[PDB]
RNA sequence: UAAGAA
RNA sequence: UUAAGAGUUAAACCUAGCCAACGAUCCAUAAUCGAUAAUGAAAGUUAGAACGAUCACGUUGACUCUGAAAUAUAGUCAAUAUCUAUAAGAUACAGCAGUGAGGAAUAUUGGACAAUGAUCGAAAGAUUGAUCCAGUUACUUAUUAGGAUGAUAUAUAUAUAUAUAUAAAUUGAUUAAAAAUAAAAUCCAUAAAUAAUUAAAAUAAUGAUAUUAAUUACCAUAUAUUUAUAUGGAUAUAUAUAUAUUUUAAUAGUCCUGACUAAUAUUUGUGCCAGCAGUCGCGGUAACACAAAGAGGGCGAGCGUUAAUCA
């Protein structure tokens, strides 16, 4: 499972799941974090938003594009 | 409003507020709404699906949920059969102008009624109303432009090309009949009288007939064959070139090709299955006027909300819309 | 206008659709603040008249609701009407021509008529 | 349990067998074609029972259950037809017994699944003229016209107004030939209201059911007390139900303003009372809310109340 | 009605010169006609190219002339020499120091 | 907005209606007699008892109610010119017309308020004495022996 | 005018 | 002392009281409320953005003058931070625009005082970033965003069940497997445009909005009570006058289809991987759950999702 530790602007450091088939997250990347846990990963209680910040939308996404930051 | 999409799908089989032929078949083959073997949610969903397909389909779900009323209105007779209270589930839509026009039979559909309203062809007790959501109160007289009503209720006006091809076929059949009559008038008279015997008096021709001579076949005249290629594009020519006993000096369906309907006016096909006289309107067809008497009510054994679905379906739909589908 | 107590119009309604309360207000409070009293309503848009009814000769109607007895009380104790309210009250018969001005100062086609 | 259910006909029809690779057909389409019958060169379905309007004041409503979905008839002799194995239309091998003895109530039932929807009765022009003459000339009150002809009073008043409009239109030669043909073909489609019949005349003792009564309330009283409609009306704090029928069968000071030449409008001042007149302060704003109040101007323009 | 040209205001040019507010540049849009000055309404002036303030001022002064009231130039109020009240203390402080 | 149900479902508020006459008048004998009545004592007492002394700097009795004499109120609030007239000038005429209109309206308001208060008292007395009869008629009409009462079991002796 | 479900 | 009570503030004398486990004192947190909004069957709960009511503050603190009322957005002194004019100076945008920062996130350095108010003036009038309009923004709510008809194309031959043949016939499939009356074509509209007028917001006059709304499809008038036929100005034509009298459409996303939970017409790729997931859970070669095609079910100028409130 692809995850990342993220320090938020309010100072809290959280573990966020990275959804989608492939991601381009790397140290010092700017991300946007919403609620929603990864059920099978204990301690990871947040999701990263695909298509926002430095995290690109899923490549060659056809279905549910809005959930994965993909353009038509 | 919703964009009309697949309103007449045979596979879906939803019944619409429309005199459409496909709508007629959907109504015919329906039977009843099957509620057996279904959970309560599935029953309510099926009921909502069918009944909203009929009652006010062009309204969005959220707008319909806003205009839905839990109140159901009925009359008690002071002077026995059970009052179907829950057929009033969609009574509130019946005071809308677009539904009043359809129930008055001034439009072929609620959709056509909306368009007739939006194009300025409708009036409510004098004043032109261009808003289908307009709601009538008891006693309000509304009216439609008679040409719009005649077009909604009449048959489609054919184009020149189609009418010309039809008239070519008319000529061919007339000539074939004339040849058959001329060659062997004995058998033709025999068949004519036998058919007159077979048919019912309901036909006007039987009453007129109630009201051999070799000279008869001498009156029948062939009709010259027409080729449309040379006759194409000239309506004044084809008008004078067609002369038949039934249609005289005009191409088929276009006696006066400046009116918006089949010009020798005949009712639209498949009109009788949907010809229903409402209990909450008085309709004058000569003037294309109507009066909205009252909001529809339920009385013992009857509901004035015209619908093709039984009381259980409306019960389930009412349960759906009471709780917003919870 | 002058004085602490003033009869004026307070704006209500939507943009491009003004309606007004005729109100007795403190001179300092905001135009749309809750006043001392709401004396009536005023719709500045005339009631539409049909073209045939214009041929008949009706005049469009501007609707004013008003508590006459209380308005006379407020005029009595010294409240000062505004210019628009002064026009409204002069044509209602509450105030006479002494409240007219030089700019506002003619043949009468109709006469102020009171009905029940 | 629920799945998608393609709305196949509930009655037997011949389904597609082997199909030519390029037919590209559906069973629903074949069912519709069999229901409709052959289409003319004129785009007509003469063989379908419902294609043509009736003419004898007996509506031709659908009966897919009585007739087993067999909608075809000979247009001239009106005798039933069926589709034989060879693709021709001929007489049924056996005659239906459900299509001759049809309950008279069923003939006025537009929809086979809703017994409670029935068509209304058209009034003959003679009866409408009679009612118009009675109300307008002889000055008979609408109550006694309603009783005489067995018609609800709002219907009587609507008839009066509609006949007045018809009289104007006839005086102006505005009723064209097409309108008269349409009116008379529509009039011959519906049953004719009969004043004399007891079951065809409208019930004249209907009152709205108000919310107050709808709740069931019960009173325990001595075993022999009389308790009539008036006592019941007293208990529920309502007028008795007979005064409701009786009442259903049946000042402010204003000042118009001085108009002078050149003034485009007049002022009328309606007397009111402080504490009841005005636009209230801090009233609920619904313009951004789902129940925002929409009204219509005296010119029929949609406005925001 | 169209009033009478007076000896104080013979020509439309005289009228414009008397009312002032730099409407002297607006002498061309009129054809120097008394009728044009006294019949053109707000919409006509707007079409001709008169700005909002100019046409409103002209209509006011035309009305005054119609009802026999003087048409002498009312000047638009100006700020004080020491700025407006909100900026007066700062301006006077800097002005007295610099002089 | 369910609170609006408490006020006839009217959303928003009006300013409270001011009273034209801010104290009871002299032509209102009910209030005058009520205030000038003996004051009760005991559990519902109003004031200091016979032997109890009130605080040193306080007043034993509530302040004296000052009833309005509407004739005097008019006389002092709006008096007419004691000089016969001056009748010159233009603005002087305008001011004279305005003053007489204001004065007329103010007397009319004061006296109509007086009349309305006294009329209200008369109407309320009539309403009380009409209800006190309707109620007694109803109670007695529920005393006419009904024949059906013979079917209600009774044990009057016990 | 008070519905439950996994 | 105050207009005025009171350990309110100052002074003196006394008495020994006062509050507190039904929660004192202390600490933290927070502007408060409604005939306002949300929600619910309701009691209630939530919000306190908008509309209105009340309070407090105008960079921070104390004091003073005037005043009926001020610790005033005033003045004095001090603190903080900037500008210059370098002074017992000025400024402090929580007024309107606007900028930077912080943030997931909240707009024009707009027009007019025409209307309603407010200030000054005897008036004429002047001023008004109040206010009224417009701009930006699906943030919210409406209304519109096209109806009727429509399964073929060629041939040949006062009646009417027209009948023969030759072509073709997209995706899926071989019949209850459909996509689909959906397309296309046909008929008839209206919007927009184009021209003519053109009210109302305001009158004594003044209109920012404003390329106004609305109406008429050449223009009037003359009678009927919107539909009419007439009289007269247009109108090119052909040859004053028979004639007609602008043009004219159609533009939807987004989620989902194992159960909860509406979605049966099936297929392909992957193979406890890649991934999905609100809960149960799915994925190990036969995946209705992953990624997709076909078909299907919702809601719809929105749909989903996260954060929250109520139930
Ligand atoms: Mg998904
Ligand atoms: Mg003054
Ligand atoms: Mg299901
Ligand atoms: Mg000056
Ligand atoms: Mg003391
Ligand atoms: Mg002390
Ligand atoms: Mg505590
Ligand atoms: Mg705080
Ligand atoms: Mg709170
Ligand atoms: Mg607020
Ligand atoms: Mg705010
Ligand atoms: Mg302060
Ligand atoms: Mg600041
Ligand atoms: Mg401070
Ligand atoms: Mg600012
Ligand atoms: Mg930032
Ligand atoms: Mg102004
Ligand atoms: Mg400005
Ligand atoms: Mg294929
Ligand atoms: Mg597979
Ligand atoms: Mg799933
Ligand atoms: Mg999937
Ligand atoms: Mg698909
Ligand atoms: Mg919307």
């Amino acid at each position: 499972r692809k995850a990342c530790r993220v320090r938020l602007t309010n100072g809290n450091v959280v573990s966020a799941y990275i959804p989608g088939e492939g991601h381009d997250a790397q140290e010092h990347s700017i991300v946007y974090v919403r609620g929603g846990r990864c059920q099978d990963l204990p301690g990871v209680k947040y999701h990263v938003i695909r298509g926002a910040g430095d995290l690109s939308g899923v490549v060659n996404r056809i279905s549910s594009r809005s959930k994965y930051g993909a353009k038509k | 409003p919703r964009k009309a999409n697949l309103l007449k799908s045979l596979a879906r089989g939803r019944v619409r507020t429309s005199f459409n032929k496909y709508n007629l078949f959907n109504l015919y083959k329906k039977g009843g709404v099957d509620l057996k073997s279904k959970s309560l949610y599935q029953q309510k969903w099926t009921a909502k699906q069918e009944t909203r397909a009929y009652h006010g389909e062009h309204l969005t779900e959220k707008r319909w949920q806003t205009v839905f009323k839990p109140k159901l209105d009925s009359v008690a007779q002071l002077d026995i059969k059970e009052t179907p209270f829950l057929l009033q589930t969609f009574a509130v839509l019946e005071k809308r102008l677009d539904f009043a026009l359809f129930r008055a039979m001034f439009a072929s559909s609620v959709r056509q009624a909306r368009q007739f309203i939006l194009h300025g062809n409708v009036r409510v007790n004098g004043v032109k109303i261009k808003h289908p959501s307009y709601t009538l109160k008891p006693g309000d007289m509304f009216s439609v432009k008679p040409d719009k009503v005649l077009e909604a209720l009449g048959a489609k006006k054919p184009s020149f090309q189609e009418a010309l091809k039809i008239d070519k076929t008319q000529i061919v059949l007339w000539n074939k009949y004339v040849k058959e009559a001329k060659t062997e008038p004995k058998e033709v008279w025999e068949k004519k009288l036998e058919n007159f015997e077979k048919m019912s008096d309901s036909n006007p021709k039987k009453l007129q007939f109630q009201e051999f001579d070799p000279k008869w076949a001498k009156n029948l005249k062939y009709h010259d064959p027409i080729k449309l290629s040379e006759l194409e594009g000239d309506e004044p020519k084809a008008r004078k070139l067609i002369n038949l006993p039934w249609q005289k000096n005009y191409v088929y369906g276009r006696q006066d090709p400046k009116k918006p309907f089949f010009t020798p006016w005949k009712p639209r096909p498949f009109l009788s299955p949907f010809a229903i006289l409402p209990h909450h309107l008085e309709i004058s067809f000569k003037t294309c006027h109507a009066v909205y008497l009252r909001d529809p009510v339920a009385r013992p054994g009857q509901s004035e909300v015209i619908s093709p679905f039984d009381v259980p379906v409306h019960e389930r739909a009412y349960m759906y819309y009471l709780r917003n589908g919870k | 206008t002058c004085g602490l107590v003033r009869i004026r119009l307070a704006r209500f309604g939507r943009k491009n659709s003004p309606v007004y309360n005729i109100v007795v207000a403190n001179s300092r409070k905001a135009r749309d603040a809750k006043p001392i009293e709401v004396l009536g309503t005023y719709v500045p848009v005339p009631s539409p008249v049909t073209k045939r009814e214009l041929k008949r000769g009706v005049v469009p109607i501007k609707d004013v609701k008003l508590d006459f007895d209380r308005t006379k009380y407020w005029i009595g104790v010294g409240a000062q009407p505004s210019e628009t309210v002064t026009k409204l009250l002069r044509k209602a018969g509450i105030l006479n021509d002494a409240w007219a001005t030089s700019k506002n100062s003619r043949k009468v086609v109709f006469e102020r008529m009171e009905t029940l | 349990f629920s799945r998608r259910r393609i709305a196949y006909p509930f009655y037997p029809f011949k389904k597609l067998g082997r199909q030519h690779p390029k037919k590209h057909d559906t069973n629903l389409k074949t069912a519709m074609r069999q229901f409709l019958g052959p289409k003319n060169y004129k785009g007509e379905y003469v063989m379908n029972k419902y294609f043509t309007v009736p003419t004898n004041h007996v509506p031709n409503y659908i009966k897919p259950d009585l007739e087993r979905g067999q909608s075809l008839e000979h247009p001239v002799t009106k005798k039933p037809l069926q589709l034989r194995y060879d693709g021709t239309l001929g007489p049924p091998p056996v005659e239906n017994k459900r299509l001759q003895n049809i309950f008279k109530d069923r003939l006025l039932q537009p929809f086979p699944s809703n017994p409670h929807c029935k068509t209304n009765y058209v009034l003959s022009p003679q009866l409408k003229q009679s009612i118009f003459e009675e109300i307008t000339v002889e000055g008979l009150s609408a109550q006694q016209v309603s009783q005489k002809y067995g018609l609800k009073i709002p219907r009587v008043e609507a008839i009066v107004k509609l006949v007045s409009v018809e009289n104007s239109w006839n005086r102006r030669n505005r009723v064209s030939s097409d309108l008269k043909t349409m009116d008379e073909t529509l009039y011959r489609m519906f049953p004719v209201f009969d004043s004399d019949a007891s079951f065809k005349r409208e019930n004249l003792s209907e009152i709205p059911v108000p919310q107050k009564t709808l709740a069931s309330r019960f009173l325990t009283i001595a075993e022999s007390e009389p308790f009539g409609p008036v006592d019941a009306a007293h208990v529920l704090e309502l007028e008795p139900a007979v005064e409701t029928l009786r009442n259903l069968s049946t000042n402010t000071k204003v000042i118009y303003g001085e108009l002078v030449e050149g003034e485009r409008s007049q002022y009328k001042f309606t007397n009111a009372k402080v504490g009841k007149v005005g636009y209230r302060y801090g009233s609920g704003n619904r313009d951004n809310k789902k129940d925002r109040r929409i009204g219509f101007n005296k010119l029929g323009q949609m406005v925001y109340i | 009605t169209i009033p009478k040209p007076s000896d104080q205001v013979p020509d439309v040019d005289a009228f414009l010169n008397k009312i002032g507010r730099n409407c002297n540049e607006l002498k061309d849009t009129f054809e120097n006609n008394w009728n044009n000055l006294f019949q053109w309404d707000s919409k006509i002036l707007k079409e001709k190219g008169v700005n909002i303030q100019q046409r409103k001022y002209i209509l006011k002064q035309v009305h005054n002339y119609r009802n026999n009231r003087p048409i002498h130039e009312i000047k638009l109020g100006k700020k004080s020499f020491f700025g407006g009240e909100r900026k007066r203390k700062a301006f006077t402080a800097k002005w007295k120091a610099e002089n | 907005g369910k609170g609006a149900a408490k006020y006839g479902f009217k959303s928003g508020v009006f300013p409270t209606t001011r009273s034209i006459l801010k104290s009871p008048t002299t032509k209102q004998t009910d209030i005058i007699n009520k205030v000038k009545s003996p004051k009760p004592k005991g559990v519902l007492g109003i004031g200091y008892a016979k032997g109890v002394k009130h605080p040193k700097g306080s007043h034993r009795l509530s302040p004296k109610v000052n009833f309005i004499d509407v004739d005097n109120l008019i006389a002092k609030t709006v008096a007419e010119p004691q000089s016969i007239k001056s009748s010159n000038g233009s603005a002087q005429k305008v001011r004279l017309q305005k003053a007489e209109l204001r004065r007329k309206f103010l007397i009319e308001a004061f006296r109509k308020e007086e009349a309305r208060l006294l009329h209200k008292h008369e109407y309320l007395q009539k309403r009380t004495k009409e209800l006190e009869k309707a109620k007694e008629l109803e109670l007695e009409k529920l005393n006419k022996e009904k024949s059906s009462d013979l079917t209600i079991m009774t044990l009057d002796k016990m």
